[PDB]
């Protein structure tokens, strides 16, 4: 009856592991993206890049900033950045290759954040 | 009885689905180890110098594999006609690659 | 199978451990990451010491001079800061006229 | 075979009643989780000062450049009070007069231009600076924080400013 | 066949008390539209 | 529990200009006083601060209260610091040291003296992180005017807004039914097997 045993350990593995381990990670990235909207909005400066975090279903996510044809906007001019709230944003979810390094920026503006909250 | 693998492949079925709706990029960054970005000076540890006749000439560029003259401090060609001998006073005869420069 | 179940079992063992003992959010594991890569950055960039280093130094196209010199490399823009007599020149590893006019001042050091 | 079916509904209960503890607001549960919670976050500290004291490291590199009048002590005004200090020769952190065996020298302000903190922040600049304390590692080994994650302070301040 | 049912009643169980606790979070638009 | 204070503009403006009066602090003659006849507080984490400072001189009370909220509105995005800094009343490119319309506004309570008196007070829900208290302050000062621009400032900076933290955990009831079910239903299975 191993089959049995194996059952019931991924019922107690996915029951008492994972879900509160989900609740315990929505909480931690809710937490920091709430220490992140009360003073700071819309972009910040993170490796010449600049992203941004909002909470959705599956937790927190990384949008960088990007101009017309898909480029990554320098962060000297994040002032005029913050004064237009229709620049392109990309998310961090999908990894696109045709920025160089776009994932290292991503986990960079991740630390950052937990850095920062 | 069949039943009980239906159901153990139900639950690694469901834990897997679990993993990847929420603690994708967490297993992601974990498991798989990302590509390293590459050194610029590790690709121009190749390149050593020599000379071109009566100029400084770098072999070993796989940044402009064709030929080069070394610039000076203002941008402009340099013309020695003692510049080997300079070369084998600190790196020797045979061309020290950028490699062994870094290595001292 | 036995040797599913065995498989099976690791498995078990190994999701429980990760979820047990290992972050479960993007914040920690992205430290973890940044931690490595850092590591691996630093790594690489000490290899370019700041101390004072003797080099032949071109000043013109026919005039030649033995002087100390300091470098600094970065990776944010990979870029190396040469340092002579005060003031500070920084020349990319990525530009083609930069790589020419930085590649003898390195590799005629004495 | 019957005894195996009993014990699989009741671990399936133990679990069931694990699960229904885990989620539901508990005074006993929260406390025990809040105590692995606290231990495990204290047991983190000691990464997380040492991830931020090297990057920290990293970017006093990258801005002390071109500049050598920030390797020497300056009398900083951070609005409140004073504090003397520069950028160390090695680890290319923020270094200040140390008072004691306490912190950094804060010369209170009694004003927001207040002529006598500074005329004393030039005082110990020239006479009592052979005492500095560090922000990072040798903060931490010493008054036991990294000086950073803490708001305000002097190493933040300085490394938000500059 | 016994044992099924069993995991099948564990499961839905256990099931919804995952999803309405996890509801707030795996739903935001819940906590979004109350501000 | 000793939890820390969570942070939150109006707070970090209260702090500021707190520390900004302690710094410039005179010694006066005037009596400042606060009289809260009842103060309830129901919710957990509703940390309450009661600080009492008085300034005679409120044209500087005044000055160090724009002070501080410039210095606060100096992280907000433009636009936003902005259309704030009309809707209290101050204006940035006026320097803090100048007579604002907010002062003008709260200059109508000149005459009455400088004491806060509430005659019930109850503290609201409070929603904070964990590990974190939502702190309440109720600071008076040596002027009732330096109090009115105090008390719309603080109201001014509670008009934005800050994600809430939501609470997923459901609420507890002594759950007697499953281990009741478990035990019926143990039951049928031995039942059954016989």
């Amino acid at each position: 009856m191993i089959t049995l045993f194996l059952i019931l350990c991924y019922f107690i593995l996915i029951f008492n592991i994972i879900v509160p381990a989900i609740s315990e990670k929505m909480r931690r990235e809710r937490a920091a993206y709430v220490n992140y909207k009360r003073l700071n909005k819309n972009f910040i400066c993170v490796d010449d890049r600049l992203f941004s975090y909002n909470f959705t279903t599956s937790g927190i996510k990384a949008k960088v900033a990007v101009d017309n044809k898909n480029v990554p906007i320098p962060c000297s001019k994040i002032n005029e950045v913050n004064n237009n709230k229709d620049v392109d944003t990309l998310y961090c979810d999908k990894d696109r290759d045709d920025i160089p390094g776009f994932a290292r920026s991503c986990y960079r503006a991740y630390s950052d954040l937990f850095f920062t909250t | 009885v069949y039943k009980h693998r239906l159901i153990v492949l139900f639950e690694v079925f469901v834990v897997f689905i679990l993993i990847y709706v929420f603690f994708r990029s967490e297993l992601n960054m974990f498991f798989m180890p990302k590509r390293k970005i590459p050194d610029p000076i590790d690709r121009l540890r190749r390149a050593n110098l020599a000379c071109e006749d009566d100029k400084l000439m770098i072999y070993g560029l796989p940044w402009m594999t064709t030929q080069t003259s070394a610039l000076s401090i203002n941008s402009k060609p340099i013309v020695y006609k003692d510049c080997a001998k300079l070369l084998r006073s600190i790196n020797g005869s045979q061309p020290v690659s950028l490699n062994d420069v870094l290595r001292r | 199978a036995s040797l599913l179940y065995l498989i099976l079992f690791l498995l078990f063992v190994c999701i429980s451990y990760y979820f047990t003992y290992y972050p479960t959010n993007k914040l920690q594991a992205a430290v973890m990451e940044t931690d490595r890569e850092n590591a691996i950055i630093r790594q690489r960039n000490d290899e370019i010491p700041t101390r004072t280093l003797d080099t032949a130094i071109f000043t013109d196209a026919s005039t030649v001079a033995s002087a100390q010199i300091h470098l600094y490399y970065n990776s944010n823009i990979g870029k190396i800061i040469m340092s002579l007599n005060g003031k500070k020149h920084t020349f990319n590893l990525y530009d083609d006229n930069d790589i020419r006019t930085l590649l003898p001042i390195l590799l005629l050091s004495k | 075979k019957t005894s195996t079916l009993i014990f699989f509904v009741i671990i399936l209960a133990i679990s069931a009643l694990l699960l229904w503890f885990q989620t539901s607001d508990n005074p006993v549960f929260n406390e025990l989780t809040r105590y692995m919670r606290i231990k495990n976050t204290v047991n983190d500290w000691k990464s997380l000062t040492d991830s931020k004291t090297k990057l920290e490291s990293d970017r006093g590199r990258l801005l002390a450049a071109g500049k050598d009048d920030i390797f020497e002590f300056k009398c900083v005004d951070f609005g409140a009070y004073f504090i003397a200090m520069r950028l160390d020769k090695k680890t290319y952190l923020p270094q200040a007069i140390r008072r004691g065996t306490g912190d950094a020298w804060m010369v209170k302000k009694a004003a927001k231009v207040d002529p006598s903190a500074q005329q004393f922040c030039q005082y110990l600049i020239k006479h009592k600076s052979n005492n500095v304390i560090t922000c990072g590692n040798e903060m931490l080994n010493e008054l036991g924080y990294s000086g950073y994650f803490m708001s305000p302070h002097w190493c933040s301040d300085f490394s938000n400013m500059e | 066949m016994l044992v099924v049912i069993m995991f099948f009643i564990a499961f839905a169980f256990c099931s919804w008390l995952s999803y309405s606790y996890l509801r707030p979070y795996i739903s935001t638009k819940e906590l979004n539209k109350s501000r | 529990a000793e939890t820390k204070e969570f942070k939150t503009l109006y707070n970090l403006f209260i702090d500021s200009y707190l520390q900004k009066l302690a710094q410039h602090s005179i010694p006066t003659n005037v009596t400042c006083a606060i009289h809260i006849g009842e103060v309830i507080g129901q919710f957990k984490n509703c940390a309450l601060r009661i600080t009492n400072k008085c300034m005679s001189n409120s044209r500087l009370s005044f000055t160090l209260m724009v002070e501080s909220f410039i210095e606060v509105i100096s992280l907000l995005p433009e636009k936003d610091r902005r259309r704030i800094a009309e809707e209290i009343g101050i204006d940035l490119d006026d320097v803090p040291s100048a007579v604002s319309k907010l002062e003008k506004n709260c200059n109508a309570y000149a005459e009455v003296n400088n004491i806060i008196d509430i005659q019930k007070l109850d503290i609201g829900e409070c929603s904070a992180p964990p590990g974190q208290h939502m702190l309440l302050q109720i600071v008076n000062t040596g002027s009732a005017e330096a109090n009115c621009g105090l008390q719309t400032i603080v109201k001014s900076l509670n008009k934005i807004y800050v994600p809430p933290i939501i609470e997923n955990r459901l609420p507890y009831y002594d759950p007697w039914f499953l281990v009741g079910v478990a035990i019926i239903l143990v039951i049928f299975t031995v039942a059954i097997c016989s």
